[PDB]
Protein backbone atom coordinates (compact mmCIF):
# COMPACT_ATOMS: atom_id res chain seq x y z
CA UNK A 1 0.00 0.00 0.00
CA UNK A 2 1.00 3.61 -0.54
CA UNK A 3 2.93 5.13 2.36
CA UNK A 4 2.15 8.76 1.50
CA UNK A 5 -0.98 10.86 1.80
CA UNK A 6 -2.10 11.26 -1.79
CA UNK A 7 -1.14 14.93 -2.16
CA UNK A 8 0.02 15.68 -5.70
CA UNK A 9 -0.46 19.44 -6.08
CA UNK A 10 3.03 20.99 -6.31
CA UNK A 11 4.26 24.01 -4.34
CA UNK A 12 5.28 27.40 -5.69
CA UNK A 13 8.98 27.75 -6.59
CA UNK A 14 8.70 24.32 -8.21
CA UNK A 15 9.83 23.91 -11.79
CA UNK A 16 6.25 23.46 -12.98
CA UNK A 17 4.97 26.41 -10.94
CA UNK A 18 8.06 28.52 -11.66
CA UNK A 19 7.43 28.33 -15.40
CA UNK A 20 3.81 29.49 -15.08
CA UNK A 21 5.08 32.13 -12.67
CA UNK A 22 7.60 33.21 -15.31
CA UNK A 23 4.99 33.31 -18.08
CA UNK A 24 2.33 34.89 -15.87
CA UNK A 25 4.68 37.63 -14.70
CA UNK A 26 5.78 38.52 -18.22
CA UNK A 27 2.20 38.85 -19.42
CA UNK A 28 1.29 40.85 -16.32
CA UNK A 29 4.15 43.27 -16.92
CA UNK A 30 3.05 43.56 -20.55
CA UNK A 31 -0.51 44.24 -19.40
CA UNK A 32 0.73 46.69 -16.76
CA UNK A 33 2.84 48.52 -19.33
CA UNK A 34 -0.18 48.80 -21.62
CA UNK A 35 -2.25 50.11 -18.70
CA UNK A 36 0.40 52.73 -17.92
CA UNK A 37 0.66 53.74 -21.58
CA UNK A 38 -3.11 54.10 -21.89
CA UNK A 39 -3.36 56.05 -18.63
CA UNK A 40 -0.67 58.48 -19.79
CA UNK A 41 -2.40 58.78 -23.17
CA UNK A 42 -5.79 59.57 -21.64
CA UNK A 43 -3.98 61.77 -19.11
CA UNK A 44 -2.23 64.05 -21.60
CA UNK A 45 -5.58 64.32 -23.37
CA UNK A 46 -7.45 65.68 -20.35
CA UNK A 47 -5.41 68.44 -18.70
CA UNK B 1 -6.93 52.16 20.14
CA UNK B 2 -4.27 54.82 20.68
CA UNK B 3 -2.04 53.52 17.90
CA UNK B 4 -4.98 53.16 15.50
CA UNK B 5 -6.20 56.67 16.32
CA UNK B 6 -2.72 58.10 15.71
CA UNK B 7 -2.51 56.20 12.42
CA UNK B 8 -5.80 57.68 11.21
CA UNK B 9 -4.93 61.24 12.25
CA UNK B 10 -1.65 61.18 10.32
CA UNK B 11 -3.45 59.74 7.29
CA UNK B 12 -6.15 62.41 7.59
CA UNK B 13 -3.48 65.09 7.97
CA UNK B 14 -1.60 63.73 4.95
CA UNK B 15 -4.81 63.71 2.90
CA UNK B 16 -5.49 67.24 4.16
CA UNK B 17 -2.13 68.52 2.90
CA UNK B 18 -2.59 66.88 -0.50
CA UNK B 19 -5.92 68.60 -1.13
CA UNK B 20 -4.57 71.93 0.14
CA UNK B 21 -1.57 71.67 -2.19
CA UNK B 22 -3.98 70.97 -5.04
CA UNK B 23 -5.99 74.10 -4.23
CA UNK B 24 -2.93 76.34 -3.94
CA UNK B 25 -1.37 75.14 -7.20
CA UNK B 26 -4.61 74.80 -9.20
CA UNK B 27 -6.17 78.17 -8.36
CA UNK B 28 -3.48 80.25 -10.14
CA UNK B 29 -3.69 78.34 -13.42
CA UNK B 30 -7.50 78.34 -13.34
CA UNK B 31 -8.51 81.94 -12.70
CA UNK B 32 -8.97 83.42 -16.20
CA UNK B 33 -7.65 80.64 -18.46
CA UNK B 34 -8.26 76.96 -18.94
CA UNK B 35 -4.66 75.87 -19.46
CA UNK B 36 -2.87 73.22 -17.42
CA UNK B 37 0.10 71.88 -19.40
CA UNK B 38 -1.44 68.53 -20.31
CA UNK B 39 0.10 66.50 -17.49
CA UNK B 40 3.61 67.65 -18.41
CA UNK B 41 3.47 70.13 -15.51
CA UNK B 42 0.22 68.69 -14.13
CA UNK B 43 1.95 65.75 -12.44
CA UNK B 44 5.21 67.22 -11.16
CA UNK B 45 3.65 70.37 -9.69
CA UNK B 46 0.40 69.30 -8.01
CA UNK B 47 -2.70 67.16 -8.49
CA UNK B 48 -3.52 66.88 -12.23
CA UNK B 49 -7.06 65.89 -11.23
CA UNK B 50 -8.45 69.04 -12.87
CA UNK B 51 -11.06 68.13 -15.48
CA UNK B 52 -10.03 70.36 -18.39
Amino acid sequence: AASHSNVVFPDMSGTALSWVQKISGGLGAFAIGAILVLVVVTCIGLR
Amino acid sequence: VGMSLLALISIFASCYMLVAARSKCLTPYALTPGAAVPWTLGILCCAPRAHA
